[PDB]
């Protein structure tokens, strides 16, 4: 596919594994998320590293309700005051 | 669905969160049902339609109930259908 072993982005690629903390990765059947919109959204909440009045701003903003019915509103979320 | 089910809640009085607003006699009190953890308490569970709180003195700690609810399975047990 590329110059053989001789040149190779095998360094470059374990660097971005060693990102791999934002990494988001579609299957069908094999994983959740099955649909497009679901991961490409989550994505964003996830990788923001925001607490959670930020991500329901967010949430309030695009207008989507599941998202914040089923990621944010969870079990230990600590509102501030 | 319609109907109630008389759901009886015995529960140990010192390990509610509020102590007050709950003192006022054969009167309707407001309760909070917010969840914070920093209170190291918990709050009463919502649609109980009955409540009995057992208290021992002591304030934050359990065992104050287990005795009172089997004598009172015990006793239920011993009516007469």
């Amino acid at each position: 596919y590329t110059r053989t072993q001789a040149q190779h982005l095998f360094i470059i690629l374990m660097e971005c594994m060693k990102k791999k903390e934002l990494i988001t990765v579609f299957r069908m059947g094999s994983e959740g998320h099955q649909d497009i919109d679901l991961a490409i959204l989550t994505a964003l909440l996830k990788g923001a590293n925001a607490s959670a009045p930020d991500q329901l701003s967010l949430a309030l903003a695009w207008n989507r309700v599941d998202i914040a019915r089923s990621q944010i509103f969870i079990y230990g979320q600590q509102w501030p005051v | 669905s319609r109907g109630k089910i008389c759901t009886i809640g015995i529960a140990p009085w010192g390990i509610v969160e509020n102590q007050e607003d709950l003192i006022g006699r054969d009167v309707v009190r407001p309760y909070q049902t917010m969840s914070n953890p920093m209170s190291k308490l918990t709050v009463l569970n919502s649609m109980h339609s009955h409540f009995i709180l057992a208290d021992n003195g002591t304030t934050g700690k359990y065992g104050a109930e287990v005795k009172l609810r089997r004598q009172l399975e015990k006793h239920i047990s011993l009516q007469k259908i």
